[PDB]
């Protein structure tokens, strides 16, 4: 567990006990479903959205900043926790669009949190690659970027991030003309960049989905998680 | 020329008391007696037919490894005609190209390849499922019963009114039917569609068995049978169902 | 056009002792760094009355000359690398023969200019015309080298009316459909066909690939609309500019257009209109925004979208001779792109009577040294 | 003799060998020595329940994913690709549901002869067992036709529309309470014969727009019924009289 964001794609090998799998799997429910009813109630953005689902995360200790607690309990437990409900949502589309809508949520506000100087070993730890631009490159191709940003008015280029990734990456951004390309890698800013995060992200959350529900018939078969898997969140 | 038709219900075949004929039972009209009566046709020298898969490019059947040279149509031919006719004791047979497609479980066949087909008499001994060749991949239709090849190839689809041409007469009966008819290939008899299928016979049986008194071993003491000469087996079910009955 | 009566004598001359066979087989072969890559290759043969075979595929060189002089096949294109031979295509399950690679190509058709064009129409092309096509290829071109960085770049008379660019780049011989739409949504600009009269609009901020483009495109407008075609002869000729203009100044325009005397003082009093006709009466911002979307409308490149958007689509091989003019697809060299004459080309039966009358003995030669410096080119990159 | 796989089997011979396949060879072991369950909601329901025969749902199945020999392409499986012409399997049986339609719509014509009426109908019958019974011939180990990955995408396929009718018609504020790919009871919470026919036509309706070639059809209504579990049951099944009378005949 490298990073507290992590894109969720190695299921974990370890042994737990019965009583450890039931309650990662009710406080992840209790979170995403908080995070739903949070986000209805509110506004995605309102620092009252940002400061409720802090207190949730706090009380249901998912995620926290690194430290010596954060390394060992909240990571591991977020990663089982998701795989679980992976287990617990593949079983019908319906489920798997609201698990995969709530999953984004958490993730945009994980992300939010995330602070900036963090952000380049995330995207490396990811295993895919964005390279963030230099001072001296960002001065040179300000008005190049500009030039190519979108709507965004005014010729203010701030504080936000620029990187550096492969035309491929932004099919759907680059494709309308609304971003700079340099040898075939195209210029991007910070909100644009998190939303080609996790639309890749999404991409593959409906994959691994997919396989589990195609996976479900072989693990069934147990009696002491059919009636908590069954009815997890139904 | 004399030919008669009748309408088929079953047809029996055995591999090994009469190998390559299939008996084909049914009723046949009757004029002089304006009613339809039992009738048998045997139909004989129905041909085993075998597809031989060639191999794209022949390996060393010893260790499958590479020879060096293709594999032509004319050449998986011979070797087979020659090897594997002396192996396993065919004497003629009528080897052609076809073209013919496969889309199912067995590994690694091309859909759309080519095969060498051969037609010869169920007489001879039939090939092991499993004969591997040198030039040739692998055969289909080792043991395809003689049964599925008359249904298939006479395109024939249930009880249906078959046509019969050049019908011989037996010498000596072979079964219980009022008449009996020969077929010296399957493809003589043609299926003709537009006749409406003829009233049997129904007769319905029950009887008493008792196990015997010493040491379990049942044994029949009383039987009873209703008979139905004309049952109608389009119309509405005849109304008695029967008119005759013997017990005893 | 060409005589069909004599096209199967001459093509099979031309196909006996024209084709660039070794070549051919080292550019669509790619340096043979892949498996089975020559051999998965897909060509399109349409032969005599238009009947067309596809999904044809060669083992090596020596099969497709035997196999070439055999058909003598009227058009050769080039289609994908599939999974399997393309010949063999029956024999491979449904579904499971699809293509997997195809390089990036675009074509650009003279007919999408007759919206666009005076002296000649349809396939008819003269050297006032013909510059459209120049400033296209530039355009492209520099859009190609800068913004995405493809280096192996092989431009190609189309034979007729127009050109195709082939991209053999490792990577992009691999982009997947949505990634060369977006590519080809990127390298476009006019939008919309004949019904709306307005076929440009440009955002307020102008794209550096925009500006790039209109930079290009103020080199060498003014020889090619100012003098060749006079669209500012007379009303019946500047009306049509007019047309996309605001009709608050038409009146003046008019008036000036009336009594202008030619085509570079009604430029410079558009110019000076527009830098005075407030376009936004908000703000006080003039620009040429109606003169620069003059300038692209009536010069900016238009792209076949279809032909580009499959990854499947067969094109005309280069060095290939067109059915309908009997014309031969020559690489077009960018270093005299400027200079590049389409009359010039040498037809078949010019070619022919130059050999009645080795590649180097011909007029084929310089158009070999090009394809062939493309291929030195691909082999360095390896 | 009994046995549904030897006449589909035979059916299916008929048709590749026709078309021009080589079928594969009759088994030489030989010697045949012979989904999802939805939890019941057991108890005691005074309300009208209503049964949805899903007859004919794993033929469905094959006719809208164009499941078959020629277009799977086995190594669990994919989907082929809607765009892929239609198979031999999904051909015939499309060519059975066909006739039968044609079948029904002779029956629908007044003005014949009863003992027609009674053929047409005895016909019809066979078509729609035929048609069942053709999936029970594609995935069977005892059958000529054994294709363990195709008949696993069509079980997985068939769980998945059930599972999505049962939350549809859950979101309906109706409640299901048993069924296992080929019957559905439906509480339906009403005491008006007339209102449950209609929300039964509703449903049917609604779910056939849903999925095309899905024939659900309603095959009995019970006034009354104790559930305790699979063929496991008291209820007055309400067979319906003329002028909307029933009887509730006790079974
Ligand atoms: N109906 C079509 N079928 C197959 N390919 C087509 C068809 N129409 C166009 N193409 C391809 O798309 C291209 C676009 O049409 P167009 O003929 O104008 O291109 P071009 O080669 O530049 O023209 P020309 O051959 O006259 O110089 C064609 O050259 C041709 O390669
Ligand atoms: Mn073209
Ligand atoms: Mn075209
Ligand atoms: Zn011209």
């Amino acid at each position: 567990y490298p990073h507290c964001l992590q894109f969720y794609l190695q299921p974990p090998s370890e042994n737990i006990s019965l009583i450890e799998f039931e309650n990662l799997a009710i406080d992840r429910v209790k979170l995403l479903k908080s995070v739903e009813n949070l986000g209805v109630s509110y506004v995605k953005g309102t620092e009252q959205y940002q400061s409720k689902l802090e207190s949730e995360l706090r009380k249901l200790k998912f995620s926290y900043r690194e430290n010596l607690e954060d390394e060992y309990e909240p990571r591991r437990r977020d990663h089982i926790s998701h795989f679980i409900l992976r287990l617990a949502y593949c079983q019908s589309e319906e489920l798997r669009r609201w698990f995969i809508q709530q999953e984004m949520d958490l993730l945009r506000f994980r992300f939010s949190i995330l602070p900036k100087d963090k952000i380049q070993d995330f995207l490396k730890d990811s295993q895919l690659q964005f390279e963030a631009i230099s001072d001296e490159e960002k001065t040179l191709r300000e008005q190049e970027i500009v030039a190519s940003s979108p709507s965004l008015s005014g010729l203010k280029l701030g504080f936000e991030s620029i990187y550096k990734i492969p035309f491929a990456d932004a099919l759907d951004l680059f494709r309308g003309r609304k971003v700079y390309l340099e040898d075939g890698f195209a210029y991007v800013p910070l909100k644009d960049i998190v939303a080609i995060i996790l639309n890749e992200f999404r991409a593959k959350l409906s994959k691994a989905l997919a396989l589990t529900a195609r996976s479900l018939p072989a693990v069934q078969s147990d009696e002491r998680l059919q009636p908590l898997l069954n009815h997890l969140s139904h | 020329e004399q030919v008669f038709h009748f309408y088929w219900l079953d047809a029996y075949e055995d591999q090994y008391n009469q190998p390559g004929v299939v008996f084909l039972f049914g009723k046949v009209w009757i004029e002089s007696a304006e009613t339809h009566v039992s009738c048998c046709v045997m139909v004989k020298n129905i041909e085993r037919t075998l597809y031989f898969l060639p191999r794209e490019m022949k390996i060393d059947l010893n260790t499958g490894k590479e020879t060096g040279t293709p594999i032509s149509m004319k050449d998986v031919y011979e070797e087979f005609d020659e090897k594997i006719a002396t192996k396993y004791k065919i004497m003629k047979f009528k080897s052609k190209p076809v073209e013919k497609n496969y889309a199912f479980e067995i590994p690694d066949v091309p859909e759309k390849s080519e095969y060498l087909e051969v037609k010869y008499s169920a007489e001879m001994p039939q090939l092991p499922q499993d004969l591997k060749g040198e030039t040739f991949s692998h055969v289909f239709g080792t043991n395809t019963s003689s049964l599925e090849l008359f249904l298939m190839n006479r395109k024939i689809k249930g009880p249906c009114w078959l046509e019969v041409k050049s019908p011989q007469l037996l010498n000596q009966p072979v079964s219980w039917c009022k008449v009996e008819a020969m077929a010296l290939k399957p493809d003589l008899v043609n299926v003709i569609k537009d006749v409406s299928p003829p009233p049997l016979v129904v007769m319905a049986f029950s009887m008493k068995t008792m196990q015997n008194a010493k040491n379990h071993q049942n044994e029949i003491i009383a039987m009873a049978a209703l008979v139905h000469h004309s049952f109608a087996l389009d119309k509405a079910a005849p109304k008695p169902p029967f008119q005759s009955h013997f017990c005893v | 056009t060409f005589d069909p009566t004599e096209l199967p004598e001459l093509l099979k001359l031309y196909y006996r002792r024209l084709f660039p066979y070794s070549q051919y087989y080292r550019w669509l072969n790619y340096g043979g760094v892949i498996k089975n890559y020559f051999q998965h290759r897909e060509f399109s043969f349409t032969l005599k009355d238009d009947i067309y075979i596809r999904y044809q595929s060669f083992n090596n060189q020596s099969d497709l000359e035997k196999e070439m002089q055999k058909m003598n096949p009227y058009k050769i294109d080039i289609g994908a690398v599939y999974s399997h031979r393309p010949n063999q295509h029956n024999t491979v399950k449904l579904g499971a023969f699809q293509a997997q690679e195809k390089e990036l190509v675009f074509d650009i058709d003279m007919t999408d200019y007759d919206d666009v064009r005076r002296c000649c129409s349809s396939a008819d092309i003269c050297p006032k015309c013909w510059t459209l096509m120049t400033m296209a290829i530039r355009i492209i071109d520099r859009a190609l080298k800068e913004d995405f960085g493809f280096k192996h770049r092989l431009w190609v008379y189309s034979g007729r009316r127009g050109v195709h660019c082939w991209v053999c780049d490792e990577s992009v011989r691999k982009l997947s459909s949505a990634v060369r739409s977006g590519i080809v949504e990127y390298l476009s600009l006019v939008k919309g066909g004949q019904d709306v009269k307005k076929k440009v609009h440009l955002s307020e901020k102008i794209h550096p690939f925009i500006r790039k483009s209109i930079n290009i495109i103020k080199k060498y407008f003014e020889e090619y609309a100012l003098v060749n075609q006079d669209i500012l002869e007379n009303k019946e000729s500047w009306d049509k500019i007019l047309a996309l203009v605001p009709e608050t100044i038409h009146d003046e325009l008019q008036q000036s257009f009336q009594k202008s005397h030619n085509s570079l003082q009604r430029w410079e009093h558009l110019k000076k209109v527009a830098s005075r006709y407030q376009n936004n009466i908000k703000n006080d911002k003039y620009g040429p925004w109606l003169e620069w979307e003059i300038m692209l409308q009536y010069c900016f490149p238009r792209l076949d979208i279809n032909v580009s958007k499959g990854i499947n689509h067969l094109l005309k091989s280069p060095f290939s001779v067109h059915p309908k003019t009997g014309r031969i697809s020559v690489p077009i060299d960018l270093q005299k792109v400027d200079q590049f004459d389409p009359f010039t080309v040498p037809t078949i039966s010019f070619i022919c009577r130059e050999l009645d009358a080795d590649y180097k003995k011909t007029s084929l030669a310089p158009y070999v040294k090009v394809f062939e410096h493309f291929l030195e080119n691909l082999d360095k990159s390896r | 003799m009994g046995g549904r796989s030897e006449r589909n089997e035979f059916l299916l011979l008929h048709a590749f060998y026709e078309n021009n396949y080589i079928v594969p060879d009759k088994q030489i072991f030989r010697k045949p020595q012979q989904g999802l369950v939805l939890d019941p909601k057991v108890g005691f329901y005074d309300k009208f329940i209503l049964l949805l025969d899903f007859n004919s749902l794993y033929p469905s199945i094959i006719q809208e994913f164009n499941i078959c020999f020629t277009t799977v392409q086995r190594v669990i499986p994919e989907l082929p690709d809607p765009s892929l012409e239609m198979g031999i399997l999904p051909r015939e049986i499309r060519k059975l549901v066909e006739r039968r339609k044609q079948v029904k719509q002779l029956m629908k014509q007044q003005d014949l002869n009863p003992d027609l009426i009674l053929q047409y109908d005895i016909r019809q019958k066979a078509l729609k067992l035929t048609a069942n019974s053709m999936y029970g011939c594609l995935g069977f180990s005892y059958s000529r036709f054994y294709a363990k990955p195709l008949a696993a995408l069509v079980t997985y396929k068939g769980r998945e529309i059930l599972m999505h009718t049962k939350e549809m018609v859950q979101k309906m504020n109706l409640e299901v309470i048993y069924g296992d790919t080929d019957s559905i009871m439906i509480n339906t919470n009403s005491t008006n014969l007339e209102e449950v026919f209609k929300l039964g036509n509703k449903v049917k309706s609604e779910v056939n727009k849903l999925y095309k070639l899905l024939e659900i059809d309603i095959d009995g209504v019970f006034k009354s019924l104790l559930l305790l579990k699979k063929k496991k049951y008291a209820a007055l099944v309400v067979e319906p009289t003329s002028d909307g009378n029933y009887v509730t005949k006790q079974e």
